[PDB]
């Protein structure tokens, strides 16, 4: 029961540079289990990442939340990068602040 | 609260 | 309106790497209140909502006691189901439970239930009847045997009718303020170019609670369902949530589209143009 998951990057607030926000990496529909989530600034790890919201849907597949608080920048960029045994290599997705 | 002392599979 | 307590319950073996995990995540309604994961230093069941600090010591230490009791009984179930489907003790296995109840506003039960999965796929599970079981193939009608010579559905339903509803509204009772809020979403629409002679039309619904609400685009006032695309309703991060719905129109003609959207926290649903 392989299912490959979707990952989906957005902030709390619609971005505004200098004032505090929270960015949010929701990976979900996912199976088996085991997986590696990691936010990225600029490309390096971000420290102090909250796991929360893990739940299952009618079908069993897993969900779960990656979030951190921060404060957008002109030129800061941010991604979430996830390892999973459906995907050959690790996939980043991009914060797009315009979406 | 949670449920306990459950019968095994 | 009607309120929920529920418990999301997943073990996992990871053979060659010592004991499966275990976790245990509880909801009241759309809001995390407690877990309880093996893999922490120090394992003990932890609060997750503010409004838990209404709990005294004893209900951690009692909370934490019985978790160690079920991952144990989970770690069994694991070696178990490894033999009813004849499978080799080299895999990771999963079993999940979702357990809990819903009771209307008034506090009374609406109704209790129980299902189990094994590799994400049904096992068993309570009937509505919360006396009778659903097995989904043989390894489970094993289990199912079992459980109705051991009277596991009467013990079940004792606790879905008693403690679970009891405890239900002790959690709604401490934690009004956060519980029974509505926090209305605010909305917003955004506009991309395509390749060909088209846009798409973004509608976002932001900051709201509780996690039901309905988007929908519409063009001369019928409803676009059938040309939508969206996400799953989604956590923010703070207790509240979001949603999106877009749709792909002639540029040109975006005037003639709207977004509308209803939630609790809406007296008149909101109705957006680009
Ligand atoms: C939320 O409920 C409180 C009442 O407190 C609840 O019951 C307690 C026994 C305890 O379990 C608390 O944790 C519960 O939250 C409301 O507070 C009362 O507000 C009225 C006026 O609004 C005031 O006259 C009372 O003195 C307050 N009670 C006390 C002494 O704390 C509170 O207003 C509710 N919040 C909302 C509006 O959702
Ligand atoms: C279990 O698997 C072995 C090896 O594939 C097979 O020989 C055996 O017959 C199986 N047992 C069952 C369920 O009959």
């Amino acid at each position: 029961i392989q299912k490959t998951p979707q990952i989906q990057v957005y902030s709390r607030h619609p971005p505004e540079n200098g004032k505090p926000n929270i960015l949010n990496c929701y990976v979900t529909q996912f199976h088996p289990p085991h997986i590696e989530i990691q936010m990225l600034k600029n490309g390096k790890k971000i420290p102090k990442v909250e796991m929360s919201d893990m739940s299952f849907s009618k079908d069993w597949s897993f969900y779960i939340l990656a979030h951190t608080e921060f404060t957008p920048t002109e030129t800061d960029t941010y991604a979430c990068r996830v390892k999973h045994d459906s995907m050959a290599e690790p996939k980043t997705v991009y914060w797009d602040r315009d979406m | 609260s949670r449920d306990h002392s459950r019968t095994p599979m | 309106g009607p309120h929920s307590l529920r418990y999301f319950v997943t073990a996992v073996s990871r053979p060659g790497l010592g004991e499966p995990r275990y976790m245990e995540v509880g909801y009241v309604d759309d809001t995390e209140f407690v877990r309880f994961d093996s893999d922490a230093e120090n394992p003990r069941y932890e609060p997750r909502a503010r409004w838990m600090e209404q709990e005294g010591p004893e209900y951690w230490e009692r909370e934490t006691q019985k978790a160690k009791g079920n991952e144990q009984s989970f770690r069994v179930d694991l070696r178990t189901l490894l033999g009813y489907y004849n499978q080799s003790k080299g895999g990771s296995h999963t079993i999940q439970v979702i357990s809990g109840c819903e009771v209307g506003s008034d506090g009374r039960l609406l109704r209790g239930y129980q299902q189990y999965a094994y590799d994400g796929c049904d096992y068993i599970a309570l009937n509505e009847d919360l006396k009778t079981w659903t097995a989904a193939d043989m390894a489970a009608l094993i289990t199912k045997h079992k459980w109705e010579q051991a009277g596991e559905a009467e013990r079940l339903r004792a606790y879905l009718e008693g403690t679970c509803v009891e405890w239900l509204r002790r959690y709604l009772k401490n934690g009004n303020a956060t519980l029974l809020r509505t926090d209305s979403p605010k909305a917003h629409v955004t506009h991309h170019s395509r390749p060909e002679d088209k846009v798409t039309l973004r509608c976002w619904a932001l900051g709201f609670y509780p996690a039901d609400i309905t988007l929908t685009w519409q063009l001369n006032g019928e409803e676009l369902i059938q040309d939508m695309e969206l996400v799953e309703t989604r956590p923010a991060g703070d207790g509240t949530f979001q949603k999106w719905a877009s749709v792909v129109v002639p540029l040109g003609k975006e005037q003639y589209y709207t977004c509308h959207v209803y939630h609790q926290g809406l007296p008149e649903p909101l109705t957006l143009r680009w």
